[PDB]
């Protein structure tokens, strides 16, 4: 006794359950992060690392 | 080439070999050659290079693999080539 | 709060394993009679399996509950891409391995820090067991102790298409599995297996005693041999499906060999790197409590 998936018979169901999002999840916007430069070129290493 | 050129003229690059190192008094140390004088080879620019220069006494192991160890978890680095 | 009578939970209606297919919902046992297949010659040999680790990892403090059981699933026979997870809220198990603990663990499966109002629930003294071997699974992607994602795959391959004849030997043919389809196939049994309780089989494997553990393992062996299946057919090689005059076959490539990446791409279910180490770590732990 389980449910019959509806996605693969004839007729058409007209209701069903939706999962939606609230006003708490929110996306594609920005983030305020900051930046910190190497503060001198001269001693940075990208030979190995 | 003459036999007597090479065998007094080799010597003369050899002489001229110097790679830094601390003398110890433990009787339970071995030099780490291998990875010690590939720093001398560059010129101490790169890091696991430049990493021997300031502390030499970190190529003073007693227990293989634990010589490598310590060059990189003093790097972040997962892999010396 | 329902209990065992030995039978286990698995001995209810409760919650029972059920694949449909065919235009109507048959169970486990009648589905695998149609995976028929050969040999390739490339021997597939048992190796042994290394016992695990016994740290367990520590459940940060968490508030509110997260559904323990979801990501169990979510992982191993999860369909919808599912992406890295090597990170979580998946060891909030440990808490429930300790002898006196208020924290619960509900039916449907969730977590629940104190027990509330109108909520069934398994038995507290055995999803002790069940978690001094599973809350384990926590440390799945700490270096230095993840599993081998190769090695177990030979012991997988010789429970759900070795022949008896075969595993008392310990050596296997390397076989080429091939059962009738309909359409989506592959990806349709993930969508259900999916939604199966899971932890209604698990916790009787680390509870019910020898009088009904040689009885339970002769009921489940095929429950078994359903989610190892799925579980499989993220790893093969190949998925090309064979066709004769208006049937179609879906051979599956290689059975029991582990490749590392999924053959279905658009077809079949697919893993990912992060999930290589979490079957290995899953399929490790397992085998030692099941065989």
């Amino acid at each position: 006794q389980v449910g019959i998936p509806k996605l693969e018979v004839d007729h058409i169901s007209f209701s069903n359950v939706v999962s939606m999002m609230t006003a708490n999840i929110r996306t594609g916007d920005d983030m305020a992060v900051e930046r910190v430069n190497p503060d001198d070129v001269r001693a940075i290493n990208i030979r190995n690392a | 080439i003459p036999a007597d050129e090479l065998i007094d003229n080799l010597h003369s690059w050899m002489r001229s070999v110097h790679l830094l190192h601390v003398r110890s008094e433990d009787n339970t140390l071995r030099y780490n050659w291998m990875l010690g004088v590939y720093a001398r080879s560059t010129n101490y620019t790169t890091p696991v290079g430049q990493l021997v220069v300031n502390a030499p006494a970190i190529l003073n192991y007693s227990n293989p693999q634990d010589a490598f160890n310590s060059v990189f978890v003093a790097l972040g680095i997962d892999y010396i080539d | 709060m329902l209990q065992q009578p030995t039978g286990g939970y698995t001995t209810l209606e409760q919650f029972a394993f059920t694949i449909r297919n065919d235009g109507t919902n048959a169970t486990p046992t009648q589905f695998l009679q149609l995976l028929s297949y050969e040999a390739t010659e490339n021997e597939l040999v048992k190796k042994t399996i290394p016992t695990p680790e016994t740290h367990l990892p520590s459940a940060r403090n968490v508030p509110g509950n997260v559904y323990i059981e979801d990501a169990i699933t979510q992982a191993l026979f999860g369909i919808s891409a599912q992406n890295v997870n090597a990170h979580g809220y998946f060891s909030r198990l440990s808490a429930l391995a300790l002898p006196n603990t208020s924290a619960r663990l509900g039916l449907d499966g969730v977590i629940y820090n104190s027990e509330t109002i109108n909520i069934p629930f398994y038995d507290p003294a055995a999803v002790a067991n069940f978690a001094a071997t599973y809350a384990k699974l926590g440390n799945a992607s700490t270096p230095r102790y993840r599993a081998d994602m190769i090695d177990i795959y030979a012991h997988v391959g010789l429970e759900l298409a070795g022949t008896d004849a075969e595993r008392a030997a310990g050596v296997m043919p390397v076989k080429r599995a091939k059962f009738d389809s309909w359409e989506g196939s592959l990806i349709s049994l993930s969508r259900d297996v999916v939604n199966w309780k899971i932890l209604a089989f698990l916790i009787d494997l680390c509870s019910l005693e020898g009088e009904a553990l040689r009885a339970f393992k002769t009921r489940n062996r095929d429950v078994f041999r359903m989610m190892l299946f799925i579980m499989s057919t993220a790893v093969a090689a190949n998925v090309v499906n064979r066709k004769v005059t208006k049937r179609v076959d879906r051979v599956l490539e290689y059975i029991g060999v582990n490749s590392m990446r999924t053959a279905g791409r658009t077809a079949t279910i697919t893993y990912d790197l992060s999930r290589h180490e979490f079957a290995a770590k899953f399929l490790q732990l397992t085998f030692t409590r099941w065989n």
